[PDB]
RNA sequence: UGGUUCGUGGAGCCAUGGGGGAAUCUGGGCGGACCACCGCCUAAGGCUAAGUACUCCGGGUGACCGAUAGCGCACCAGUAC
RNA sequence: GAGCUAGCCCUGGCCAGGGUGAAGCUGGGGUGAGACCCAGUGGAGGCCCGAACCGGUGGGGGAUGCAAACCCCUCGGAUGA
RNA sequence: GAAUGCCGGCAUGAGUAACGAUAAAGAGGGUGAGAAUCCCUCUCGCCGUAAGCCCAAGGGUUCCUACGCAAUGGUCGUCAGCGUAGGGUUAGGCGGGACCUAAGGUGAAGCCGAAAGGCGUAGCCGAAGGGCAGCCGGUUAAUAUUCCGGCCCUUCCCGCAGGUGCGAUGGGGGGACGCUCUAGGCUAGGGGGACCGGAGCCAUGGACGAGCCCGGCCAGAAGCGCAGGGUGGGAGGUAGGCAAAUCCGCCUCCCAACAAGCUCUGCGUGGUGGGGAAGCCCGGGUGACAACCCCCCGAAGCCAGGGAGCCAAGAAAAGCCUCUAAGCACAACCUGCGGGAACCCGUACCGCAAACCGACACAGGUGGGCGGGUGCAAGAGCACUCAGGCGCGCGGGAGAACCCUCGCCAAGGAACUCUGCAAGUUGGCCCCGUAACUUCGGGAGAAGGGGUGCUCCCUGGGGUGAUGAGCCCCGGGGAGCCGCAGUGAACAGGCUCUGGCGACUGUUUACCAAAAACACAGCUCUCUGCGAACUCGUAAGAGGAGGUAUAGGGAGCGACGCUUGCCCGGUGCCGGAAGGUCAAGGGGAGGGGUGCAAGCCCCGAACCGAAGCCCCGGUGAACGGCGGCCGUAACUAUAACGGUCCUAAGGUAGCGAAAUUCCUUGUCGGGUAAGUUCCGACCUGCACGAAAAGCGUAACGACCGGAGCGCUGUCUCGGCGAGGGACCCGGUGAAAUUGAACUGGCCGUGAAGAUGCGGCCUACCCGUGGCAGGACGAAAAGACCCCGUGGAGCUUUACUGCAGCC
RNA sequence: CGAUGUCGGCUCGUCGCAUCCUGGGGCUGAAGAAGGUCCCAAGGGUUGGGCUGUUCGCCCAUUAAAGCGGCACGCGAGCUG
RNA sequence: UGGGAGAGGGUGGUGGAAUUCCCGGAGUAGCGGUGAAAUGCGCAGAUACCGGGAGGAACGCCGAUGGCGAAGGCAGCCACCUGGUCCACCCGUGACGCUGAGGCGCGAAAGCGUGGGGAGCAAACCGGAUUAGAUACCCGGGUAGUCCACGCCCUAAACG
RNA sequence: CCGAGGGUAGGGCCCGUGACUGGGGCGAAGUCGUAACAAGGUAGCUGUACCGGAAGGUGCGGCUGGAU
């Protein structure tokens, strides 16, 4: 479900919230919460990197668990569903039987005292972690390492999901959430199902201030601007592009591709993505 | 209507001030020329 | 590539960022591409006075100034502002 | 040189009073159950009126000014980007 | 002798403008050489969510006192934020430091850079954040939470007693948190009292009264009382909290549980210590043995780390508690008590301003707290007023033009004008009542209208009391009174119809543009598999992101509704392992220099040899483009149709004299007495057209057009009045400008627009208030224009490079 | 060009006469009345609105008439913009 | 009460054939298509054959003049949840019935909104032919859509 | 007090009319093509969708009122 709001502002007309019924805890875990160092999308030169970013909301960053083979054999009790302001997806608040509390991206489907476990013994039930090698072909599988013992990489976002498409030597075959085909390192954890949240997309946030409340600062079209800015600059009255559209820097931003050719990962690519 | 001084004596001193100039090449070098002027005072005087 | 008067010029010489890579005098470098001849010199370790440059300071002397001049300042001036 | 100005970061502080009355909740009506309707509750919003505060719409004054951007009247935002 | 030369002096304008908010002054008395300007009294006015009071910045002796007036003070000056001198700032509890961390800064380890240097988890630095022990009164010319007085309290050291496994920079707990709304109970603060205290007053016609006027508190340990906050207890297991652990976390049982308990804070009382008015008398005396109480109102402040809801999900670290570790246990820590110890810096005064930022004693700017009373629905709004502070550092007169600000106006009511610019109108609250359209929220305060004071009579519900009186709150119904007028003064929408643009709230050219521009949710292309792309950097390193394709970058479009056609020849991008061309390099037929020679040196063909371009193809929400002539239908006209040339293909839907229409005020219709505007149509659209989006769209707009109603000094058409100037007198006293001047009209002449030449005409000498035709008036070495082998910003299939990428 | 501010409006005029009106006439295809055309004449007069920034013009309602020009397309140290 | 048949419906699963696409191997001068052709595809190695992978849709034989539903409609297979209906017993209830203006629910395809999915097919569209022209018929391409979930839309030669 | 009515303001229905615009009926002696009736020379009709000078075409599903 998403909520709806009735129009009683010309905003509110089309803004959505999410439904929040799959959370259970309001709070975060003390033990588990750092302060978020906000950069303003600035380095440490002091400039600005990435552009049009600041002035979000206050955010405390819960630590997640990407390695979860860090407690092989060992089970755990879901405890809770929060809300992560740091992410799409929803979390997860595991008791291990060892003591240990930590934090999982919460899979789609999960349950409030049901126990999962990591391991290659493991059963292949939701939010259950395993090397891809013990994981039946076929199955759907969520926040995937991408080499050994790196951390979960792939697929994170609210309802992203792979598949596993067959095995070849140490390596397996996975379809990534954009649809690419790559060879990922059988010795990799991943952990079955889909992430939750799935309704995330469709989300209108339905005024300008929303989008602020996230960090994000307004935009500024290039045709916006003048010649000592942007290509598109300049012009009087409107303008076309009067060039192949680019980049603030000039680097053409219709069509052309960026990845690097003799990349090494290559090798491993089967298939770049569609659509 | 709010002018360009609005003094500050914290950030007097962390900006013009003797430690500020030793730390920098360019402030160091500044202190030598003030003091090769004969100059009596080589940093802005501010009350801490 | 730089240096030399040498701006690729017939372009050696001195220096060397890259690649290849010796020999110990029957060794090697040089005399303006290169080859012979005839000569000059002994690279890949270091040090070395004096003759030379400057004038914060001291002194001597001006066909130099004489308070709008001579130093920005003859005076409590790198000050007042 | 960011003590003006722009943006961001950290940490604080400020916004009288009044108006509108979303979701929800409860009670009732309705149905196989519902949807839904109704009243009461409720107190949402880049919501309304309007001071502080932030502005600078129109006019007049000022024009060796009170002022190297001011003054009078009027007007905009005023829980939010 | 000239350089709008430089430096200085002194002129002109000129006794001219001005003398800095129109809040406002008058008199009496003193001082003194001198008084509108200093002191004192009285009268008058002004602020009173300040123009009062208290903080923090900043300023740095401006503070107090004495003695002074050259200068500073826009006048004066005996006065002063001025000159001379002397004095004045007192803390274990206030602030900061000997505590803690935040961004950031710095930075052992480490990484990088020609040098200078750039980075960098820890550590350290860093505060208006966390932490932390003082309240009330008295006193000085000037300081006080600092001195004094009373009542409290913190830490350190030592000792005593009792207690305990003590012990840490290590572990855990806690500190520890948003926004909005909000409960209960208090306090601050306030109003009333026929009660208490008080010097008094009885005027001018009445009043000796439940009369008037004044005051009726403050702080305070333990204990207690009320209100709240915080917190489960015991046992067993334990593999986690990078050692250890009895702590914490997790599992299980037993009780307890919206309580109680234990603990913390607030408020009340509280032994005691203080304060204590009007009036009167010369800051103090008195009042006064002052009184010191009851009712009501009541916070945004306290209990607090309270509650609820919501999404955008809301610091850290120390203090503190607990766990153990080395160690150590005749030590240590804990608890109570006692004695001793407790350092550095700040403290004056201004502080919405004459002491700060604005060259000025500058109508500007400057963060936090307090900010009383009454009336107006409320409130920090508005009017008056308390406390407190002021009358703004030139005055006195006169009562011209003219200017500013303001008041009113016969008849008319937009005839004004680019435009109702401006000014009227309207105006708060209660009731009645409200259209097209709509996204069903709205439009809506639509429109429009009725009510509004006071007096007496009756009655209803609430809060605090007790369920009653009293108080306070919210009403209802009658019958009456006065005026031109009852939100009787102040504060407080004019309205409606209709088009363009933009969906909207927002943003912008600080100092001529606030818009239709920017932004905006939303749409679509496109890049990016994570050591991501991209951005910054020589690099290291960063940002992206402690994110992972429901994500991140770039571009365009811009809610929403209905849609987005055709052209891939050229350009761009994507795909193509053939082919063609192509650099270094590989190759070495062959040719050359030189030598007696072996040899050295050199040129050098075929052949192999990347990307790139050529080439083949794909691609429009990539750059872009989207024709012409001729013929033809029972009258004319027109052309469904046909013919042909060209093209990469010839504009689809919808819209159209438009933010676009040259001709043009196109034509027709509407509105008007009259309409180059406006609205509705028509289409031969000079020169619309579909994401530089096409066409519409409720709501929205200090946007730009058109119309009407309402009302008006905008106007016919001006009049009168007020105040501040202007004028006159006393005081002070500028400025640009200035070749020198003894500076008239006409008609001519002159470098072609003459005070200055010619001829005439006119004209006694010098001022003051006024008007602006001329001195090609002042100002600025013309912004336009051109010129210079002048300069910059910007563009590109100009040239030539470089970064970057291949 | 070390600056001679520009359309139109407003205000204020003043002048030329190639006269729009009023006054005096000649001719007339002048019966009258009303005109046509030329002559003399500058004394005075020459309205109010709609549209557009407009001058200009068109239009409405009048009028004796609704003249045309010069004065830096008169007049911004007079205003408007 | 005791039975029975059946593509009635809903949900979750799963099985094979074929097409297309991608990788590999082998092979070469054409494949394709039509009334005949051409566009298109093919020495940049197609078609025809073998092995492998991905993916979506529809379920051959059974299959029938059949079955079921009120209609629309419903077909590989398994399970679950679920409706209608027929038979025997003649056991209970004792007219409780038929019909049905309004109302409500369902309702093929095409179409719409949001999101997935996209192999084949295929409006629109492009091209090749035919033609007098061919905005068609035929041919090579090809976008919505065809499929799933959710909400609309409520039409039909919705016919017996 | 009520009150004919008058007045201001705002709604509702009906009628006439209006630049222009849409399609309909009739006219026929016009131009363009030939969609339907035979298997109408691509079987037809139908709901819907898109498209074209026009009749119509094509897609999806449906009916036989389809020749053989
Ligand atoms: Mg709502
Ligand atoms: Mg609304
Ligand atoms: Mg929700
Ligand atoms: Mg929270
Ligand atoms: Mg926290
Ligand atoms: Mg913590
Ligand atoms: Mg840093
Ligand atoms: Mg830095
Ligand atoms: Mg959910
Ligand atoms: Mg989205
Ligand atoms: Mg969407
Ligand atoms: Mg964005
Ligand atoms: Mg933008
Ligand atoms: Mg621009
Ligand atoms: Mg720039
Ligand atoms: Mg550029
Ligand atoms: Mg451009
Ligand atoms: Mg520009
Ligand atoms: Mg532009
Ligand atoms: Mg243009
Ligand atoms: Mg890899
Ligand atoms: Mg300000
Ligand atoms: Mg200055
Ligand atoms: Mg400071
Ligand atoms: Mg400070
Ligand atoms: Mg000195
Ligand atoms: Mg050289
Ligand atoms: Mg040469
Ligand atoms: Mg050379
Ligand atoms: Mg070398
Ligand atoms: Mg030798
Ligand atoms: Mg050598
Ligand atoms: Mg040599
Ligand atoms: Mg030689
Ligand atoms: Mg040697
Ligand atoms: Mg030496
Ligand atoms: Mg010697
Ligand atoms: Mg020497
Ligand atoms: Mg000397
Ligand atoms: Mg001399
Ligand atoms: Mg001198
Ligand atoms: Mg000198
Ligand atoms: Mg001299
Ligand atoms: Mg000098
Ligand atoms: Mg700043
Ligand atoms: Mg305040
Ligand atoms: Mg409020
Ligand atoms: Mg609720
Ligand atoms: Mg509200
Ligand atoms: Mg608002
Ligand atoms: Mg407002
Ligand atoms: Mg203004
Ligand atoms: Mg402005
Ligand atoms: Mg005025
Ligand atoms: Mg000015
Ligand atoms: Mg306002
Ligand atoms: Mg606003
Ligand atoms: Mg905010
Ligand atoms: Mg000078
Ligand atoms: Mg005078
Ligand atoms: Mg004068
Ligand atoms: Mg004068
Ligand atoms: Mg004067
Ligand atoms: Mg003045
Ligand atoms: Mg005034
Ligand atoms: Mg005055
Ligand atoms: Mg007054
Ligand atoms: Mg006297
Ligand atoms: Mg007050
Ligand atoms: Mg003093
Ligand atoms: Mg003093
Ligand atoms: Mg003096
Ligand atoms: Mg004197
Ligand atoms: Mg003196
Ligand atoms: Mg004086
Ligand atoms: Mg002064
Ligand atoms: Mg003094
Ligand atoms: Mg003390
Ligand atoms: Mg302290
Ligand atoms: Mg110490
Ligand atoms: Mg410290
Ligand atoms: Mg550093
Ligand atoms: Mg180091
Ligand atoms: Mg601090
Ligand atoms: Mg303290
Ligand atoms: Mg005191
Ligand atoms: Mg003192
Ligand atoms: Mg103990
Ligand atoms: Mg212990
Ligand atoms: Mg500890
Ligand atoms: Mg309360
Ligand atoms: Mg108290
Ligand atoms: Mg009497
Ligand atoms: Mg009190
Ligand atoms: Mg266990
Ligand atoms: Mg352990
Ligand atoms: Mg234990
Ligand atoms: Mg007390
Ligand atoms: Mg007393
Ligand atoms: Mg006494
Ligand atoms: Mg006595
Ligand atoms: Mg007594
Ligand atoms: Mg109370
Ligand atoms: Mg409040
Ligand atoms: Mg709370
Ligand atoms: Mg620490
Ligand atoms: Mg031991
Ligand atoms: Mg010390
Ligand atoms: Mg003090
Ligand atoms: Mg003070
Ligand atoms: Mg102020
Ligand atoms: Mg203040
Ligand atoms: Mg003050
Ligand atoms: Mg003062
Ligand atoms: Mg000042
Ligand atoms: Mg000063
Ligand atoms: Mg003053
Ligand atoms: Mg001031
Ligand atoms: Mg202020
Ligand atoms: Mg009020
Ligand atoms: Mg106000
Ligand atoms: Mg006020
Ligand atoms: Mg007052
Ligand atoms: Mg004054
Ligand atoms: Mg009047
Ligand atoms: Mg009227
Ligand atoms: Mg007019
Ligand atoms: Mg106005
Ligand atoms: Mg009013
Ligand atoms: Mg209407
Ligand atoms: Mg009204
Ligand atoms: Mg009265
Ligand atoms: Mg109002
Ligand atoms: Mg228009
Ligand atoms: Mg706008
Ligand atoms: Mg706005
Ligand atoms: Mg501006
Ligand atoms: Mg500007
Ligand atoms: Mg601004
Ligand atoms: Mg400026
Ligand atoms: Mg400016
Ligand atoms: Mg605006
Ligand atoms: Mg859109
Ligand atoms: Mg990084
Ligand atoms: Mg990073
Ligand atoms: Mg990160
Ligand atoms: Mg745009
Ligand atoms: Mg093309
Ligand atoms: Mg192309
Ligand atoms: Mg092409
Ligand atoms: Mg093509
Ligand atoms: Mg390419
Ligand atoms: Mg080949
Ligand atoms: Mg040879
Ligand atoms: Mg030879
Ligand atoms: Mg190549
Ligand atoms: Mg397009
Ligand atoms: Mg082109
Ligand atoms: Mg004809
Ligand atoms: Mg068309
Ligand atoms: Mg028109
Ligand atoms: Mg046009
Ligand atoms: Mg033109
Ligand atoms: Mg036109
Ligand atoms: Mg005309
Ligand atoms: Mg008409
Ligand atoms: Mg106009
Ligand atoms: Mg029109
Ligand atoms: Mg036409
Ligand atoms: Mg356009
Ligand atoms: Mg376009
Ligand atoms: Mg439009
Ligand atoms: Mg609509
Ligand atoms: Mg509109
Ligand atoms: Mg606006
Ligand atoms: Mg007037
Ligand atoms: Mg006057
Ligand atoms: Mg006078
Ligand atoms: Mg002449
Ligand atoms: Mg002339
Ligand atoms: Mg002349
Ligand atoms: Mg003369
Ligand atoms: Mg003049
Ligand atoms: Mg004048
Ligand atoms: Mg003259
Ligand atoms: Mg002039
Ligand atoms: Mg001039
Ligand atoms: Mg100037
Ligand atoms: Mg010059
Ligand atoms: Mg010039
Ligand atoms: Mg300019
Ligand atoms: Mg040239
Ligand atoms: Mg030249
Ligand atoms: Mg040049
Ligand atoms: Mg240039
Ligand atoms: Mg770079
Ligand atoms: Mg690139
Ligand atoms: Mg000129
Ligand atoms: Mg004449
Ligand atoms: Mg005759
Ligand atoms: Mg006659
Ligand atoms: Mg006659
Ligand atoms: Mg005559
Ligand atoms: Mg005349
Ligand atoms: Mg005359
Ligand atoms: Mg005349
Ligand atoms: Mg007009
Ligand atoms: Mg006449
Ligand atoms: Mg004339
Ligand atoms: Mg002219
Ligand atoms: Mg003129
Ligand atoms: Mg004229
Ligand atoms: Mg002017
Ligand atoms: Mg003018
Ligand atoms: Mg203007
Ligand atoms: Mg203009
Ligand atoms: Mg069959
Ligand atoms: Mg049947
Ligand atoms: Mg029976
Ligand atoms: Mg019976
Ligand atoms: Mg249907
Ligand atoms: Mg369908
Ligand atoms: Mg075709
Ligand atoms: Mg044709
Ligand atoms: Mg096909
Ligand atoms: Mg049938
Ligand atoms: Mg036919
Ligand atoms: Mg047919
Ligand atoms: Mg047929
Ligand atoms: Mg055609
Ligand atoms: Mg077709």
């Amino acid at each position: 479900a998403v909520k709806k709001f009735k129009p009683y502002t010309p905003s509110r007309r089309f803004m959505t919230v999410a439904d929040f019924s799959e959370i259970t805890k309001t709070e975060p875990e003390k033990s588990l919460v750092k302060p978020l160092k906000k950069t303003g999308g600035r380095n440490n030169q002091g400039r600005i990197t990435v552009r049009f970013r600041g002035g979000g909301h206050k955010r405390l960053y819960r630590i997640i668990d990407f390695k979860r083979w860090d407690k092989v054999g060992i089970p755990a009790k879901v405890a809770a569903i929060e809300y992560d302001p740091n992410r799409s997806a929803r979390i997860a608040l595991l008791h291990y039987v060892d003591g240990e509390k930590r934090y999982i991206i919460a899979p789609d489907g999960l349950q409030v005292g049901q126990q999962v476990v990591a391991g290659p013994d493991a059963p292949i039930q939701v939010g259950n972690a395993l090397p891809l090698r013990f994981i039946p072909v076929g199955t759907v599988v969520h926040a995937v390492e991408l080499e050994p013992k790196k951390g979960a990489k792939l697929a994170r976002a609210a309802g992203t999901s792979a598949q596993i498409q067959g095995r070849e030597g140490d390596y397996v075959i996975l379809r990534l959430p954009s649809g690419e085909l790559r060879k990922v390192h059988g010795e990799c954890y991943a952990t079955v199902g889909a992430v939750g949240n799935a309704d995330h997309k469709n989300i209108v946030l339905g005024k300008a201030g929303r989008s602020r409340w996230l960090g994000r600062r307004p935009h500024v079209r290039g045709a916006a601007m003048n010649p000592v800015d942007h290509p598109h600059g300049g012009g009087e009255g409107r303008a076309p592009r009067g060039r192949p559209p680019a980049s603030p820097w000039g680097w053409q931003t219709k069509g052309l591709k960026t990845r690097k050719r003799r990349k090494p990962s290559s090798r491993f690519i089967i298939a770049r993505r569609k659509k | 209507m709010k002018r360009t001084w609005q003094p500050n004596r914290r950030k007097r001193a962390k900006t013009h001030g003797f430690r500020a100039r030793m730390r920098t090449p360019g402030g160091r070098k500044v202190l030598k020329r003030r003091r090769q002027k004969g100059r009596w005072r080589l940093t802005p005087a501010v009350r801490k």
